[PDB]
């Protein structure tokens, strides 16, 4: 099927100027105006320009847009953290008796400094063990980057294969990604161990962080 | 102020049949051609069809054409599309979006979305949540919202009164074939004695809603 094709991602620090190229063909941004949307995580595609240049009023006039020839860009001037979103590009196209065709997106990453994240870890509630089954959820708020290694031991023995993770998209106000890792077990084997660990190690840490409890305290 | 609510969403099987609808108000309804959107969940745009004021202009995409029907009833300010031979590739977020020129008769420009409703098509049958709670200078609590299906569940907290601090993160689905998440809240050590927390759950494909109060433990 037609696309336009945009970067995957682009970044900048804040108040910086970013800009998210869109290629296409003569038969759609060579013919047809084109349209730049803006999604929000958790939100639909908010219109951001339209007409290649027109901003709907209530947009920031830090975000303009341009054609040329097959091309197309999207410009965000004072980037902030509000910025962090998906942009698509998008035009109609005339092959084919008509089509309207969506760029592949970008994703907006507002780059800021290094932060470890705060570690919580909480036990299986009784009212799940009742019902036979334990999960045990381990919490990493507010940190920075996005990767992070995040592993459990249970009476000091790796776990591998029973447990998933969680990250956030990155925040609105402060550009941090929270992470939730959750280890899961029967009633039986979660009975027959003592000691609960999650340990992280990331990059705003000099060592690793253990957070830990002992089943029964 | 326009606005736009789709519902009809939910899980359905493959093969089988889904009738979205569109409520519309904050403009002259019977102006505009309008239009369905989908995105899968974690992908891309996708124009699923269009309807002029009138409709006596009504196109589709290749990917649909033959198995979706689009109409509107003007008189009621509302828009429909019927899904039929649904495949597992048809689940997606569908949005109903308002054309910014009046009359038009031919392409399509998205001038307001609505926030969409969810399309699961699968095999597994629908399955309301149990709520657990996360017991507690700072301190973390939450809810775990366990094993349902289909998507999505949302999760305020003091009914909207507690935004400051909430992290509800993206579902993930089990080795079980059910959707699991946990929404999490750092709030005062200070306050644990005296505020009271409430997660408010709720998971529309079921029809389930849930206060779970979240207490220190014993």
């Amino acid at each position: 099927q037609s696309v336009l094709t945009q970067p995957p991602s682009a970044s900048g620090t804040p108040g910086q100027r970013v800009t998210i190229s869109c290629s296409g063909s003569s038969s759609n941004i060579g013919s047809n105006f084109v349209y730049w949307y803006q999604q929000l995580p958790g939100t639909a595609p908010k219109l951001l320009i339209y007409r290649n240049n027109q901003r709907p009023s209530g947009v920031p006039d830090r975000f303009s847009g341009s054609r040329s020839g097959t091309s197309a860009s999207l410009a965000i001037s004072g980037l902030r953290s509000e910025d962090e979103a998906d942009y698509y590009c998008a035009a109609w196209d005339d092959s084919l008796g008509g089509h309207y065709v969506f760029g592949t997106g970008t994703k907006v990453t507002v780059l800021r400094t290094v932060a470890a994240p705060s570690v919580f870890i909480f036990p299986p509630s009784d009212e799940q063990l009742k019902s036979g089954t334990a999960s045990v959820v381990c919490l990493l708020n507010n940190f920075y980057p996005r990767e992070a290694k995040v592993q459990w031991k249970v009476d000091n023995a790796l776990q591998s294969g029973n447990s998933q993770e969680s990250v956030t998209e990155q925040d609105s106000k402060d550009s941090t990604y929270s992470l939730s890792s959750t280890l899961t077990l029967s009633k039986a084997d979660y009975e027959k161990h003592k000691v609960y660990a999650c340990e992280v190690t990331h990059q705003g840490l000099s060592s690793p962080v253990t957070k830990s409890f002992n089943r029964g305290e | 102020q326009v606005q736009l609510v789709e519902s009809g969403g939910g899980s359905v099987q493959p093969g089988r049949s889904l009738r979205l609808s569109c409520e519309a108000s904050g403009f002259t309804f019977e102006a505009y051609a309008m239009h369905w959107v989908r995105q899968p969940p974690g992908k891309g745009l996708e124009w699923v069809s269009s309807i002029n004021w009138n409709s006596g202009r009504i196109a589709y995409a290749d990917s649909v054409k033959g198995r979706f029907t689009i109409s509107r009833d003007n008189a009621r300010n509302s828009l429909y599309l019927q899904m039929n031979s649904l495949r597992l590739e048809d689940t997606a977020f569908y949005y109903c979006a308002k054309d910014i020129r009046r009359f038009s008769t031919g392409g399509a420009e998205f001038e307001y979305w609505g926030q969409g409703t969810l399309v699961t098509v699968s095999s597994a049958s629908t399955k309301g949540p149990s709520v657990f709670p996360l017991a507690p200078g700072t301190a973390a609590l939450g809810c775990l919202v366990k094993d349902y299906f289909p998507e999505p569940v949302t999760v305020s907290w003091n009914s909207g009164a507690l935004t400051s601090g909430v992290h509800t993160f993206p579902a993930v689905l089990q080795s079980s074939g059910l959707y699991s998440l946990s929404s999490v809240v750092t709030v005062p050590s200070s306050s644990l004695g005296t505020q009271t927390y409430i997660c408010n759950v709720n998971h529309k494909p079921s029809n389930t809603k849930v206060d779970k109060r979240v207490e220190p433990k014993s």
